[PDB]
């Protein structure tokens, strides 16, 4: 004697796939400040978060099947675009360049790195004639004959930045819709994958900044107690391994140039920011890390890499295989410049079971963002000195070689995708559907 | 292009022989590959200048064929096949390649006797 | 004692929390996003209002019906249910034979408005 | 066919002189204009011309501070103008009618193709027609 | 059986299956007509509901209320109708009055909904 | 007797809304993108569902169908959303210098390929690169050996893009909730009146957007007789529809192989031009059987007498003239549009075998489409020799009229406007809204 | 007509509730049909929902089970339904609507689970 | 004792932002030709607008604050830029102009107010080019240091104004969506701000005629009583007073020259539209004023200025204290021509306790409109005489000045912002959202 009761509000979730919609806060929103990622989208964020636990309740997650991290990359992409789209389009600047080295106060380390180039041009009325001339960097130009031309004219004309909008990553906070939750795995030991002893709910995730980065996670959250390595098949070759700092390391970068600009003007109500001439004396540009606090983390990070690879086997660190500068230097951009810096001299260790390193960088000003073909960018020069720092909160790593059962691991950095970037943030959280109907069997009988 | 110099400043001819008149250009006087501006007048005397031979080999209208020229870049050469009375005169050699243009300074010719 | 809490809690102490569920079920091409999402939302909502409307139970949360259970679908006693289980492990046991007993629940629906129609008929 | 220029001329130093050149009717309109300098012994020298579009004037800079031409298009006369005579100056002037050959050189060009502006440069192809002489004397 | 597989069957016999038809009322080029396709469908879903919650029968498929039936719309008896009829065409033969009869049930069910409560308030 | 309220009854009225597209998942293997948008259309279902509906009755009309409106807005827009990222041949209005081709040619050829070169631009602003391509004569026009680009002095062409295809794939029309798809199944339906074997669908049967004048192809076949539609019997205004109970194969050819050429007029974008002919150059054509198309004219004057007499004298005539565009058989056959010359076909009189008809074709590469005037397109040329075959299920004709006769009538073929094509596949279909709501007497009342 | 009453008493105005009640729902221009007609749906349905939950569900009006507490107001009936105006009565409770609202939640499932209970024993 | 009730439709509301809608005049959808600000793709009007009153109800108004302008001024700007989107962008017009003086028989006024320029412009073809000349207003030209420019050429490239779209101010009803209402204000002295003893509800307002303009509200809807004078607060001197006549005076105004239009033709499918040359003589455009009605209409709005500022104080009216032409001189169009006329002869008077005056006006065709710097429209000639015939229904002033006293105030004509226009007929309306869940206290309690 048994009858089915429906109860209605029950507390049943399932996995499923949604579109998130952004939040943020309201410094940025008082003032019109029109960042990249621009808060015009956006919606104003809760005045204080509203996070609940669930004892009792264990979940199974996958930090590498995320659709989080898929929704955040295209929106990323997106929102990069459309701020792009009103700025004036350098199709003009597609003419035959007549370029001579500078010679004026050269450091030898960068003998013939940047150009003076002069070239035709129109004033704003259409037939006036104009000589115009601006430094380029070596990298931005290609010989065709000493006659050169930009790199980017024999695949694609890009736009200008507005020199009024900002790279600089503000954080944005993902909320989900109605009848969706977002569960949080609050467990310090977690390495990506299994069940999580202690998920709780909340409204939706923290502040997580859009940085663009390779080789090593600028500007990030660190882990706690302990450095945590998470790969989904680490006995593999093509798998990358992602490890994350329980303690930052500074990095320190600058540009020492004291540069000048100087607006040309092409077109009615339009504009190109030449390099002008720099004063002083040409130097390298370079980022700083210290000696004694990066070595005392490799042997932090080392002793994880034991667990997963014998209690005695002899790691080794190289530099990258090889390929495009923007996957085998650590690349990233701070103070509107955009840095392709070389990182040999870090990845050169063996373990066997003051003296800060300098890492020389490369400036560029015509950038192919996201792997896309047909599609560049051209970068404003800044004026003046420009300088940053930053913690340095994880690496990308690449293993090689199966010669032998267990003799050593040689480690490489990675950089062969973007949304490595972003899996190490959106790793605790996952969404899930509400389903609200159950039935359920108990002693009752429909009266009348 | 500044200076042209011809070689003979006098010459003299038998009738029935050919002549020969070289023009020397100080620069190249030579455009790209097809056309070369170097022309061919000629004065006799107590007369008008007279148009013979232009851009270097074409032959003007009224001109009896037996003047020919040739020449490419920096060398240039008038010929006149079998030589009469009236070809006395002097002949100037004029560069259009640049301004300002100019003249040769002049070779004389005369009836050999 | 918030949103979804409840949900590793013994199931009847679950069901005393219905309320707190059943509030949150709602609420320029890039923003078409936030058209797309709230579009959706209503009309799932509506789904499951009328499913439980075509079942008798227009409007109560705890509704009671005559189907009987049948004993091949979970053969637990009602101590080893409402006393020492939890909704997310019920979910595991009644997922295959969920789809059917909708169909029980709406046969029997009808047949009622079929035949109190009839008894008033008879005054 | 030819031209005919105004006759001999016999001036006092200082003075100004003005040369005429004139075509038969309008039966050469399409070439242009030059003029040049005959002294024996000193050879036959360029001084300037104007083109038949009238978009280019010149003068070498060696006479240029004294000479000046003229065209009048309505009459078709050809006028050459020089002042503050001297004993050097006497010559036999000439004028001629020549063509050119016309060449874009450099052009900068739109996004569609249209031109924005761009250098065409004038090289001579010869000296055609010619006239018959100016005797000008200076003497006391 | 089927999606208004009975729309020739009798009037008597098509009101049996009522549910199949309800529970289908609801179920950039193709981009944004789409959008306006599936707010119109919610749109005239809460129609006939609000409707049929301003009568009284805001539950239920079959609803009978104390509305007097007048000759003047249609004065055929059942041995002319319900058994020998189809709806298709009924719709046409009442429609002319249906815009009155949707009245009368609006005033006659306020009618209701105070006399109840006024007995509530004195008992 | 107290008023009843029934909710869910089936009752349905005639009401226009808009259709949703539905397309086969299976299409998504192929991968490249069509003009037809499989990947906006909404996946199809599985399987069809399509219920029949005793005792009913419904009442059809064809002609004032809001459905086939729809269709042609939606085709159009589609069309129209394809050609926005390809390239706009702006820079291909210049003077162009032309000589005939003679090599290697047919009488009949002769004087319809010309052989022109022009000066194009280049990827860089101040170069200019001197190019020549093979241009049909139907498109250059002189300036009075100087020709133009006939679209010139209209407006400018957008170039196709050489990937997408032209290919025809089903697409299925859905109606939305509350709305039913009803579909008529009598075998001898006229286009109008009763249909007593109705039934209801989903969504419609596939249907191919083929685009073509004077003729139709790859259509639906009748059952057991041809069968003849049209609005106004009597009215020498309107157009007839015929459709075939058989199809007659028509086999279609360009037998020149002809080579692709590609220029760079711009950064990034590349303009097609025809590079030479290998070897002969023949005419383009299309066959049909003597034997075969015969037989279905003398089908389909049988049932024009059943409307004129079976006295009457009937002809067939090949058309009053025109522009190509309606004068002619057009239609596209792998990407290569073609326009030929149906005399052949209808000219005969009536008064009651391995052989071919062979049509000659001409070519033309600037296309307008939806009769419009200011938006053309130009397609780029198809390497190698290419052939087509295809059903022709259908024909479209006009009358001229007697003036005081009747023992003759003249037809010719006619074109109307594009949508009386697709009034051949969705004359079986109507739209209706569902009506949930009624009241009926019973004997029931409220208790208290 | 709509909102025909609001300046009439309490008492009077509660005979026209039904006209508010059928009132309440049903390319610049274009975009703001989408936008507004979403808005108007989703308001609806929250009354609905929150009207649900309370247990009436189907009726405009509906007694509780909930007395009223003295420190909401003190006046007379005889000093509000002949008296005063909706408009003016929503401008005597306002800070106790939202305490109000989570009253009547409890009182209906602790009937919910009685109904029930009282069911069982059967 | 007394157990809570819940009613719901009870009659409540709050003050509330929302999105209105647009509804047009049915009787203007059959002309479809296309104006700015379409009328079409509103939702169409009854004939019937229900007007509702509420007896004995008081209700706060605040014009000044009404959310309403702020839409109505977002969409008409919003409107503005659509309209002109697909034709011609005058980039090519940016050359070199070669300009003189006409002279052929002008007026002395006239003397040197507009220019012949002749310029190299482009021809369909691309690469042949034409000589053409046109007129220009010397407004819109400017020396380079004769050779002239378009003033914009330097700032932006402007949209002609589309040859085929009226800039007509029809009518605009706005509406408020499912749940929220309308509520007018009956009262006729109402100033603007505070009580409102009478009340009424619509479910649109009347017709508003987006109609822009300067120093004068033209074709506005006239008061009901007595001349009214409205403001914030009057005794700040930076806030605008705004007039309202209780009867019109009219203003005719006109061009009185024969324009002839000329199409030149810059590129496929695209043409220049350039004035050609006066058929007659030249002569200043004007607008005229009845002398003997502007001398009483000033004469009330003195009299219902005493009541604020005394009976005794000495009251005078001043020209425009200074600016550019946009603020400084009062603008408007009538058929297609933008006017900016000198008022300098009606505020001329002094106040203490048949003839017509003929405003002479200047003509510009580079147009900025909204106060924008950067987006621009040219308006293209209009062929023949123009004349055109308007209510004055208001005035915006402004006070000045005042040291230790008010001993003899004066008012100057302003307002270039263009929203306080329309805040003069959306002053009467405001919009609320319904609140109907009551609860209230009653005898009754429930049966279980
Ligand atoms: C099918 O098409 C025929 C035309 O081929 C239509 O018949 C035409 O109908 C019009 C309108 O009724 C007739 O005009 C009237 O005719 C008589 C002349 O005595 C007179 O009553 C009026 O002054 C008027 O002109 C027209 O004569 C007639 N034509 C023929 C040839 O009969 C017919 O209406 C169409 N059918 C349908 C259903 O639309
Ligand atoms: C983890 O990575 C290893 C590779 O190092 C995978 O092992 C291989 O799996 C494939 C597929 O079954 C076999 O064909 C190979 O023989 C395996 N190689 C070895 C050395 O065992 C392993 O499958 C991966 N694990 C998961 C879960 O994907
Ligand atoms: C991560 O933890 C899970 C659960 O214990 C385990 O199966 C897995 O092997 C661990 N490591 C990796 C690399 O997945």
């Amino acid at each position: 004697n048994l009858w089915v009761t429906v109860y209605y509000g029950v507390p049943v979730w399932k996995d499923a796939e949604t579109t998130l919609f952004c939040a943020s806060d309201a410094k940025a929103y008082e003032t019109e400040k029109h960042n990249v990622w621009a808060t015009h989208a956006c919606v104003p964020t809760d005045p204080n978060p509203q996070e609940i636990h669930l004892e009792n309740v264990t979940e199974e997650f996958n930090m590498w099947k995320n659709n989080m991290v898929e929704q955040m990359h295209t929106d990323i992409i997106s929102l990069w675009d459309q701020s792009l789209k009103p700025c004036v389009k350098l199709t003009p600047l597609c003419v035959t360049l007549q370029c001579t080295n500078v010679t004026n106060n050269i450091t030898d380390d960068m003998r013939g790195e940047l150009k003076n180039c002069s070239f035709n041009m129109t004033t704003e009325l259409r037939d006036k004639k104009q000589k115009v001339y601006s430094l380029f960097y070596r990298l931005d130009v290609v010989q065709i004959n000493k006659e050169y031309r930009l790199i980017n004219c024999n695949t694609s004309a890009c736009t200008q930045a507005c020199p009024k909008v900002s790279f600089e990553p503000i954080p944005i906070h993902y909320c989900a819709p109605a009848g969706f939750a977002i569960l949080k795995c609050k467990d310090k030991k977690f390495n990506g994958t299994g069940p999580c002893p202690s998920v709780s709910t909340v409204q939706c995730t923290h502040g997580i900044k859009p940085v663009v980065s390779t080789q090593l996670l600028l500007n990030g959250s660190l882990a706690e107690e302990e450095v945590m390595i998470r790969s989904e098949n680490i006995t593999n070759n093509a798998k990358n391994i992602l490890v994350q700092f329980n303690t930052p390391v500074q990095i320190n970068c600058t540009r020492p140039n004291n540069n000048t600009r100087k607006s040309i003007r092409i077109g009615p109500g339009q504009a190109f920011y030449a390099t002008g001439d720099i004063i002083g004396d040409i130097r390298q540009a370079h980022c700083n890390v210290s000696k004694a606090t990066w070595n005392e983390t490799l042997g932090k990070v080392v002793k994880q890499l034991r667990k997963h690879f014998g209690n005695n086997t002899i790691i080794r660190f190289a530099n990258s295989s090889g390929g495009d500068l923007e996957v085998t230097t650590h690349s990233f951009n701070c103070g509107g410049e955009f840095f392709y810096c070389n990182t040999s001299g870090l990845f050169n260790s063996t373990w066997i079971s003051n003296d800060s390193i300098t890492l020389p960088c490369r400036i560029k000003q015509i950038i192919n963002m996201w792997q896309r073909i047909g599609q560049c960018m051209y970068a404003p020069p800044i004026q003046g000195v420009i300088r940053c720092v930053s913690n340095i909160t994880g690496l990308i790593l690449t293993r090689d070689g199966g010669s032998t059962n267990s003799t050593t691991e040689t480690f490489r950095p990675g950089g062969g995708d973007m949304r490595d970037n972003w899996r190490s943030e959106l790793y605790k959280y996952k969404v899930v559907k509400i389903e609200p109907l159950g039935v359920a069997p108990t002693r009752c009988k429909r009266r009348v | 292009d500044f200076v042209l110099t011809q070689s003979p400043h006098s010459l003299s001819v038998t009738p029935g022989e050919s002549a020969s008149i070289s023009c020397k250009s100080s620069h190249s006087l030579i455009h790209g590959d097809r056309n070369n501006y170097l022309a061919w007048y000629v004065q006799k005397p107590g007369r008008s200048p007279q148009l013979l031979i232009y851009l270097a080999s074409s032959r003007a209208s009224g001109v009896p064929d037996r003047f020919s020229g040739s020449g490419s870049d920096k060398d240039f050469t008038l010929k006149i096949s079998r030589v009469e009375t009236e070809d006395v005169g002097t002949y100037y050699c004029m560069q259009g390649r640049e301004s300002p243009w100019t003249f040769g300074q002049g070779t004389k010719v005369d009836i050999k006797r | 004692l918030g949103f979804l809490g409840a949900a590793g809690s013994t199931m009847g102490a679950a069901s005393m929390t219905l309320t707190v569920q059943a509030r949150n079920l709602l609420s320029t091409v890039w923003g078409i996003k936030q058209l797309q999402a709230r579009v959706l939302a209503v009309e799932r909502y509506l789904r499951d209002q009328q499913l439980l409307g075509i079942w008798g139970c227009s409007g109560k949360l705890i509704c009671c019906t005559n189907v009987p259970w049948n004993s091949s679908w979970s053969n637990r006693n009602l101590s080893e249910i409402w006393d020492n289980m939890t909704w997310l492990q019920w979910d595991k046991e009644i997922s295959n034979y969920t789809q059917i007993i909708y169909g029980l629940l709406e046969e029997s629906q009808n047949q009622q408005e079929k035949n109190e129609q009839d008894l008033l008929a008879l005054d | 066919a030819q031209l005919t220029q105004s006759g001999p001329e016999v001036r006092k130093p200082g003075t100004s002189v003005k040369v005429s050149c004139k075509a038969p009717g309008n039966t050469l309109k399409t070439y242009d204009l030059h003029w040049v300098r005959s002294v024996p012994g000193q050879g036959l020298q360029w001084m300037g011309w104007i083109s038949h579009e009238g978009d280019k004037k010149v003068i070498v800079e060696r006479f240029k501070a004294k000479v000046t031409i003229d065209w009048d298009r309505s009459t078709n006369t050809a006028y050459l103008q020089l002042s503050g005579l001297t004993s050097g100056d006497t010559a036999v002037y000439y004028c001629a009618k020549g063509s050119k050959h016309r060449l874009r050189d450099y052009a900068l060009y739109d996004d569609d193709g249209a031109l924005n502006w761009a250098v065409d440069v004038d090289y001579l192809s010869n000296l055609e027609f010619w006239g018959q002489g100016t005797a000008v004397t200076v003497s006391s």
